[PDB]
């Protein structure tokens, strides 16, 4: 989280938190009251947004469910949908957390090294998270959309 | 500043600006109006603040203005008041910047060596900064007084 | 590196003055132009890769750089581009977030001409590629935020050439 | 290391559970009190050397520790003990800010016990110094953050003992 | 006395109309600036004595006024003059809070000119003192309420002169 | 309004406004939008309120529309209805103002003498006002109903 | 006179004691009933004259008091008695708001019994009228304010009798 | 208290409490919880505050414990500390009451003749009270510190 | 009579100061708002008579002012209107050409209440007539120039009542 | 001003503003920026203009600063320079107004009586104004120099 990111820098430089660092640590909490319902709203759709994004993604890329495709079969499709659910859970975790910490530390550092022995399309995950961000914002208002858009941008900005 | 501390931090990893960093930069630009107003209010009353802080300092530590004192004499006292004005200027710079980065480079790094060479009481200078903090917080509303005094306490802690 | 906030403080500290009306007006202008910059930074991000591909197709590819002899002739020379680029983005997205040339002169555009002269690397080609990226980002970002992004891209191209 | 927030995130990611009412209750309970944590951390940072001074004066010095045959004897050992004093204070502040002793376990208590055993450090004296730290810090910060500051000093004392 | 809200209500009642769009826009025009006025009033109340001291130092004392033959000579007259300064400052604060110089017309300037002429008070010196207080108040409050504060001091000065 | 009442006491004691008075003004300006909403609702629904309050007052005491009654006749009753409209407008003004200075200065001082001169039943007018109280509180939410009814009860008390 | 908050303060000030736990509990007990007291006070204030009318109807009029030889005979004595009822109602409201009969003892009951006996006023009839007022007030206020409303009326009746 | 000096004003005119008076009589009861908690907090640390205030007082003004001092001797400094405890009790009383009303009656009206007959230095007692203010605000949160500092500053100003 | 240009000079002359930034800002604001005023003056002219007729129909006529007993019952009382009006136009067209109340207070609205009180002439009616012309001129003049014409008309109506 | 001279001129005939007067008002508002700039330029250099003009005047007419001169002595010379500064201020007022209406009422009507009572040489004051005109025209471009100088010749002619 933000506290972890600040304390890591402080301990790396061997010093207390800074006079501009506490101003950010306090501003990270005052919007937490609003943000709690923002990440909450995506929480009770978690088995629905991914379910719809399957219908947004494997018709866009039909080779994912074609004989030369990686997601042929009901169980193979289930794996891709479970991966989408994992990414949705992680992005919600980071939304509740602050900085990129929850997603980067768990399911972002080593995507290419995983898929290197997995044969799963990174350019397909690009559109997958594009559609996830596309469908997860209309549940929110524009005020919440402004507090949700950058949190969605990091996946398609990192895997690239 | 906050912008420098945020952009260069997301440049040491070869990534774009973090979705966690497309925030507190935001609160900084939001509170920039209040920061500018507070800095202007401190700047208008620079002479009165310096004069009263020097008065309080010379009462509380009268040994410095004695014959065996570093600041004994009219022009050695003028130099002490000039140093107090310098630190008030640095505090205003820190307030506008939103971080103690500029004040740190301008008037803190090596201050121990400089004052040891000149044979000046660093605890006396710290007490002068505290008196300046009291006089400054006497001229401001509670929130703005706390905001200015937080930087003043940074100066007091650093000169230590 | 420097932003507007730090630049005003630095050139008001060298002469030892408090922040006057002019300095407050400059800081006021930056603070008022502090939201479109943040929005355009996020717009440049995510759509970065398509921006690079469009710029490459518009300026670099379909020219001398791709046939035998070019500096982008084979793969890994095509790969040193997209790289090379992603800088000139990344940077100047930093510039149009902490708006000042500064970063572009200290980190990216400094000795780059010497490096390119020692490594081949057609400077006219790599500046035409910069202007293509400028056009595509001006298209993607918006009407008003297309400017100052055009400013930093023009600064990068002019400094390189 | 972890704080209250990322501790909740990891504790739910281990079984793959989305954030529920209980988890959001824990996060709310952490968020409602951290502002006092920020004020207490600022006070401790501003008064770091003074706290070490009073803690040493009350618990260590004016004793056989500073005399010949003591562990704190000689300026080298005195500076070593005061640096350890400062390190304990800073890590206690980090733990109180984070709301979790994970950083204390990972970067303070790991190896410190048998390290002090191999070096001859009096663990009882270090525990007394830590409690003097906690007393001075509780005096300074006030009722708002007194127990939150003191719990991690007690954690350090219990880990050492 | 009357303020913005009561002024709108009265100037609609005397014509027997209901609250229309114009009066509504006037009332939200007052409502939007409520916080700035109260903040400026609190600052002025906290710094009341210092403002009078600085204004007197800049405009009145250390001159022929405080020497024999000056009107401000003798302790009785000095106390009366600083009391008058406090009068002007407090009524300017009330006028700034209410957004209306009607209180200034009813309770400050009515007969003040003839009273000062009867007592022999220097009206030009009084106006100079009022302007010095206005300058100090504009310095303290800041651009937020500087203009609103200054308009009522200017109203007082124009009424007196 | 609350501003006038605070300023009057401050001028009476010859002192600037207290922090408590400033907090009261801040709360009053915070409640301004709610006060405007209640006033707008009553203004929009005034005519029906007037007609129902008149009917309620008349069937509580029909003697006023009797041969020996003050309000006997069409033009004699139209004046009573116009008076009820007058006090409804006054209570709307009091709602927007926040306290009863306008109502006091417009419709209760000397009202005893005026109604004694006109030989109109003041207690009957009070019951007619209470009918307006009931009809108006029937068209508002609970706390808005309490807010408007407090001013209505003020008018009822001020009548006698 | 004193309220419920300055009555405990005066009890602890004539002993030199601080505010221990029992004082805090007493003040908490007063504070928890703040809103109901205010609502009851507003209700009595809005329904004052009707209360006196019903109290007089139930207790005084239609008897020998209002006939020749009575102490309510003649308009002057009737007006005096109703004014006394108004004063009793208002001071009962004040006492109920303050949570203390100190104001009742200080400003009503002092010398009132001897004034009444020096004038010939029937104290029994006065007590009956006060009780009728208490009944009407308890009816109007409801369960929430009935008991603490009636305690000060019974205090007045007990002080008179 | 706010209660006592609001019924008194109404009785001075012989009316009932006004609409603008029954709402100001509600903010005080709301802040009563905070006032009680602050007073209990100060009461818990009464001896430490007294001892430290005496220490700073004697350091600032050692003449009072000089042979030519009013409080020269162990019993004379014991009486000085007892007066300090008295004033701290009065400040807690003022904080709970919400006004300065009880403290004026108990320990301010006539204090000039008090310490003139006893030959005690008023500026010395004022400096002791200021040391108490510092020690007390050292043990409170910022808003509560300001609320207690109001009454401490009132005591300092009244002893003048 | 004064305009903005003369008003600023007169205000800055009694205190003997040169034109500073605030005065130059006020004069600059008037100079920037100097074309819409001229255009709206010509628009008010030409269509003056239809404006008066529409305002009369909207407010004055169709009321008790035309029936027997009214102050516009016959002609020549009707003729004193259109006249009476054409002032409140004419003037305030002068005001929104040399924008300042001044002229409206010195020539039109000064003793007008006394004259009307001595001649009958319902002031509420003649203020409703003013507001009718305010509406019609706001309609005819335009969106932005509807204001400051509304300002001067509101000043006239408020001053009269 | 021109607005005053135009609106009141079309008010003595009971007509609206003439179409011949819905002109040069327009030229005045067009040239308002230039007039404001010229006035600010003159105001910035008020001390240099006054000093040099007084120097030239005292060289041209040394009799006034002689023992039998009206302006003999240091404070009598100070008063002469103050009068010159007054006339420079009036010239700036005339420049901003666009007409000599304000300077006429402020410092021309009755000037003959005032200076005859004080026994001051009006031709000497006129020569001082001419020297001020020369110094002012030395600091301005040709068009602006002519524009300011024309008002200067107005003052010179009026003091005659
Ligand atoms: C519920 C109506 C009761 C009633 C009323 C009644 N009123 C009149 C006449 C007048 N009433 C007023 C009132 C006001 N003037 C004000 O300024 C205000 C407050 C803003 C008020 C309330 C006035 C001025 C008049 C005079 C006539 C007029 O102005 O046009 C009359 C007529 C009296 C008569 O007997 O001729 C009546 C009857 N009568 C009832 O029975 C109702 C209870
Ligand atoms: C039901 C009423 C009974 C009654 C009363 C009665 N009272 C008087 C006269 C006075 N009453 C008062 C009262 C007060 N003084 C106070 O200070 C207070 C509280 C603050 C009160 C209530 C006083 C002072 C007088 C004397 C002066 C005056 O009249 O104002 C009278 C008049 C007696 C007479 O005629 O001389 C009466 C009749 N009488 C009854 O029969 C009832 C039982
Ligand atoms: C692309 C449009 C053009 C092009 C480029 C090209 N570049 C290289 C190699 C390098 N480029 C860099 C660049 C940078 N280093 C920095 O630090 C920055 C700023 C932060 C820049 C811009 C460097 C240092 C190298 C050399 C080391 C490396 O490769 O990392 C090559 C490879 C050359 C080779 O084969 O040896 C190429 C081809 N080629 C084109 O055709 C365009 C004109
Ligand atoms: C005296 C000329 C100066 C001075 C000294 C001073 N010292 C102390 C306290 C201590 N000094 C020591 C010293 C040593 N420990 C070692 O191992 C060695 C090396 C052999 C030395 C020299 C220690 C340990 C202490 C702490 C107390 C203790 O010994 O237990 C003080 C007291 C400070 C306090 O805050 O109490 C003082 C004053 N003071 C002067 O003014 C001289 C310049
Ligand atoms: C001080 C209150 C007591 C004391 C201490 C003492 N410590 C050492 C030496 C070391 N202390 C450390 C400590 C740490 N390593 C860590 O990682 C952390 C937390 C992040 C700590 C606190 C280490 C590594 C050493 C060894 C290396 C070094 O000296 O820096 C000494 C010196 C022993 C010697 O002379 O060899 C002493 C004296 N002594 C007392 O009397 C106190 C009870
Ligand atoms: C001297 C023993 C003490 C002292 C005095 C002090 N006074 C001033 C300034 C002023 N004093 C006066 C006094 C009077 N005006 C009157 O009409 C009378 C009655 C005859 C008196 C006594 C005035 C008017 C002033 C203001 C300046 C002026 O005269 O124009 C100062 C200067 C304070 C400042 O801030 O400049 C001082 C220092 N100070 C001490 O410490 C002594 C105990
Ligand atoms: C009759 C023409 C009118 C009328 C009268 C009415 N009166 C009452 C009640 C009372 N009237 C009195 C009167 C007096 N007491 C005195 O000392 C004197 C002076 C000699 C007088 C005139 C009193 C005391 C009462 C109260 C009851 C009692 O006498 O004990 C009522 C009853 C009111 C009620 O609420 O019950 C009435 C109706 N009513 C009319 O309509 C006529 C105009
Ligand atoms: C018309 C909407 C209303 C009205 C008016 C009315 N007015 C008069 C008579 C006069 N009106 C004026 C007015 C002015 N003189 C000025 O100098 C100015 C400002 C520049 C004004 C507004 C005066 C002086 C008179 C008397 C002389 C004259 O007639 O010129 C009358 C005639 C009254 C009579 O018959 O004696 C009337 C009717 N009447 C309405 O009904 C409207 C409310
Ligand atoms: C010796 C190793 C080597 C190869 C092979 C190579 C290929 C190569 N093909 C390219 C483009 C391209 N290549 C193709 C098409 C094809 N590509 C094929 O291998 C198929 C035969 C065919 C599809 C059936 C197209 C269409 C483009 C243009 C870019 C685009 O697809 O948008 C480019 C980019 C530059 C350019 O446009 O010319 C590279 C690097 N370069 C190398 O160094
Ligand atoms: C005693 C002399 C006298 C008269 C007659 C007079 C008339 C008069 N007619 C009016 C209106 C009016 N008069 C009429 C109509 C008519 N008028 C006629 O004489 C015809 C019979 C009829 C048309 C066939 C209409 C329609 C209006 C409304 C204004 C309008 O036309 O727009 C008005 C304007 C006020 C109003 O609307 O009532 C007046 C003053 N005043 C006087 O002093």
């Amino acid at each position: 989280s933000v506290v972890l990111t600040t304390i890591m820098n402080a301990d790396q430089q061997l010093r207390y938190p800074s006079v501009g660092e506490l101003e950010q640590i306090k501003n990270f909490m005052e919007d937490s009251a609003l943000r709690l319902k923002v990440a909450k709203t995506l929480s009770d759709a978690n088995d629905r947004v991914v379910k719809q994004a399957s219908a947004g993604l494997f018709q866009r890329r039909p080779d994912l469910n074609n004989p030369g495709g990686n997601a042929y079969g009901e169980k193979r499709l289930g794996s891709c949908i479970r991966d989408l659910g994992w990414y949705y859970r992680l992005i919600t975790y980071s939304i509740v957390a602050g900085n990129n910490e929850p997603v980067e530390r768990i399911g972002l550092t080593g995507i290419f090294e995983m898929y290197r022995v997995l044969e799963v399309p990174i350019p397909a995950m690009i559109e997958s998270m594009r559609l996830l961000k596309k469908e997860a914002l209309e549940l929110l208002s524009p005020a919440e959309a402004e507090i949700a858009a950058p949190y969605f941008d990091y996946v398609i900005g990192a895997m690239q | 500043s906050v912008l420098t501390k945020a952009i260069v931090n997301a440049d040491a990893e070869a990534r774009y600006l973090s979705p966690g960093e497309l925030d507190r930069i935001k609160s900084f630009v939001a509170s920039g109006e209040r920061r500018l107003r507070i800095a202007q209010t401190l700047t208008e009353a620079r002479e009165r603040i310096v004069k009263q802080a020097g008065d309080q300092l010379f009462q509380i530590r009268p040994d410095v203005v004695s014959p065996g004192g570093n600041a004994y004499g009219e022009k050695m006292t003028a130099l002490c008041l000039r140093d107090l004005d310098y630190y008030l200027r640095l505090v205003t710079y820190g307030i506008v910047a939103g971080d103690v980065t500029p004040i740190e480079e301008i008037g803190i790094i090596g201050v121990k060596e400089m004052y040891n060479s000149l044979q000046t009481p660093i605890p006396a200078v710290a007490e002068g900064v505290r008196a300046m903090k009291n006089v400054a917080t006497s001229l401001l509303s509670g929130d703005d007084a706390a905001e200015a005094g937080f930087y003043f306490d940074y100066l007091v802690g650093a000169m230590q | 590196m420097q932003d507007a906030i730090t630049a005003v403080i630095n050139n008001y500290d060298v002469q030892g003055k408090y922040l006057d009306g002019a300095a407050l007006d400059k800081l006021k202008a930056y603070f008022t132009t502090g939201a479109v910059r943040v929005r355009a930074a996020a717009v440049i991000s995510s759509n970065a890769t398509t921006i690079i591909k469009e710029a490459a197709a518009k300026a670099l590819i379909y020219s001398d750089l791709t046939r035998p002899g070019g500096n982008m002739y084979t793969t890994r020379r095509y790969a040193a581009c997209i790289r090379d680029m992603d800088y000139f983005l990344r940077y100047a997205t930093y510039a149009m977030l902490a708006g000042d040339p500064s970063i572009l002169d200290e980190r990216v555009l400094n000795g780059l001409k010497e490096t390119y002269n020692s490594l081949g690397v057609p400077i006219a080609a790599t500046v035409g590629g910069i202007q293509a990226m400028k056009e595509v980002v001006g298209g993607l970002v918006g009407p008003d935020a297309a400017k100052e992004a055009s400013i930093y891209f023009d600064y990068l191209s002019s400094g390189l050439s």
